[PDB]
């Protein structure tokens, strides 16, 4: 009955946003709630922000 | 050995650095640890899930 | 009624090519921190910078390509390109060209040399050549703005993440100022850690420049629409649209307005090109000679 | 090559010599910039 089937790949990037998920290896895991600009990150003497 | 490594690290060997509040400048109340740790981004992502 | 006292960009230690320390004289008391948040805060967010935002490379169509002769894939080019630091005169976009044939690295010095573009680290590498017979020819799109504004933030062409902002770290230090009168001055010292686009003292009096702007005091429908739509969503022929636009009818409107006989008057249109108009305007309950009485108001 | 700069402006005057006034519009980091310089500024000059 099937006359013809096309597939399409679609290639997507995804980044970071709030609601993601990411954890550790040592069972410490959490959703991002927050992306703060650099100058509002806590930030070593030298100027390193974390 | 932790410690030897932060001693050629240059320390502080607690592994607690003082920290400024981007926000203000003043700096965190107390010392607070800082180092590097491994992270991974899980399967679970609010595009999907939304 | 002690008036204060300013302080003037006095000191400017390079410790490299694109690490400073500037160094602003006599500061009364806890204006260190304040100036050096402020100021901070400008330069780590809203220093203007050259980027690259697009590229074009030859036999590439989509970035997930990979080239024959190369030995990085088109995504690992682009973000290549994505540290290409460039300095340019008084302009807000530049083209680069960038040919390259044989074996080894392609870096920024292999671009071609522009008269305005200055290419702070030429030994950038933008690329690998494996065979002898590889090359790649490329338009690097490099422009001015603010900011990081990635390439979703939106033709057989690439987008790359802009990081405008030419600044990578900034550090300061509030220190004890010198001279034996008065004696409780302070001195702030701003260390910077830029890619080379922008000089310190200039950084330095924009940011300011910012702040003060900042600053600047404080203080206590009838008629149908597809009338202004562009002759192009007609859709008529090339040759129609552009004998149209050559008579300065640019939309909609404009042409419903002409009648055959001013049409047909013109130039370079025909019975063909007439015959096809009067059958794209009918197709959507349009035609020549509407009368509009009102073009335009506003 | 410009930046969001004054817009829109309210006072809230909880009393006779208590206020709330406001500044719209400043690009996102600006309200901590401006916060604690004018912060800085009245707390002591």
């Amino acid at each position: 009955g099937v006359l013809k089937i096309v597939k399409v790949y679609l290639a997507v990037k995804r980044r970071i946003q709030p609601g993601d998920k990411m954890a550790g290896r040592h069972g410490n895991k959490g959703v991002i709630s927050k992306i703060n600009p650099i100058e509002d990150m806590p930030y070593d003497e030298n100027g390193t922000p974390v | 050995e932790i410690k030897e490594l932060l001693k050629l690290g240059d320390l502080p060997t607690s592994g607690q650095i003082r920290l400024y509040d981007g926000r203000t400048g003043e700096q965190f109340e107390r010392p607070v640890t800082v180092g590097y740790m491994y992270m991974l981004k899980l399967n679970h992502l609010v595009d999907d899930k939304m | 009624v002690t008036e204060f006292l300013k302080p003037r960009l006095v000191d400017i230690e390079q410790v490299s090519s694109t690490h400073a320390k500037v160094t602003l004289e006599p500061l009364e008391r806890g204006f260190g921190h304040t100036l050096g948040n402020a100021l901070r805060r400008i330069l780590l967010s809203s220093m203007p910078g050259c980027a690259v935002t697009e590229v074009e490379i030859d036999g590439v169509l989509h970035e997930y390509s990979t080239k024959e002769g190369v030995q990085e894939d088109i995504l690992e080019i682009l973000l290549n390109l994505k540290g290409l630091a460039v300095r340019v005169q008084g302009k807000d976009e530049v083209i680069l060209t960038l040919n390259k044939s044989g074996i080894g690295p392609v870096t920024a010095a292999d671009i071609t040399h522009d008269g305005d573009v200055e290419i702070v680290k030429p030994q950038h590498v933008i690329c690998h050549l494996t065979d002898e017979n590889a090359s790649i020819s490329m338009r690097i799109k490099v422009q001015r703005g603010r900011g990081y504004v990635p390439a979703s933030t939106r033709i057989g062409r690439l987008l790359v993440d802009a990081c405008y902002s030419p600044v990578e770290r900034i550090a300061y230090n509030v220190e004890a100022a010198r001279v034996e009168q008065r004696t409780d001055l302070d001195k702030l010292v701003i260390e910077m850690e830029t890619n080379g686009t922008i000089d310190p003292e200039e950084a330095i009096r924009r940011a300011a420049t910012i702040l003060a702007e900042q600053l600047e005091a404080f203080v206590d429908p009838e008629f149908d629409p597809i009338l202004l739509r562009p002759v192009d969503d007609l859709e008529l022929t090339v040759r129609s649209a552009n004998c149209l636009k050559a008579e300065a009818i640019h939309y909609i409107g404009d042409l419903v307005q002409r009648t055959e006989v001013e049409l047909l008057k013109t130039p370079n249109l025909g019975k063909k090109s007439l015959t096809e108009i009067k059958d794209v305007l009918a197709s959507r309950g349009l035609s020549l000679g509407m009368r509009l009485e009102n073009w335009p108001p506003a």
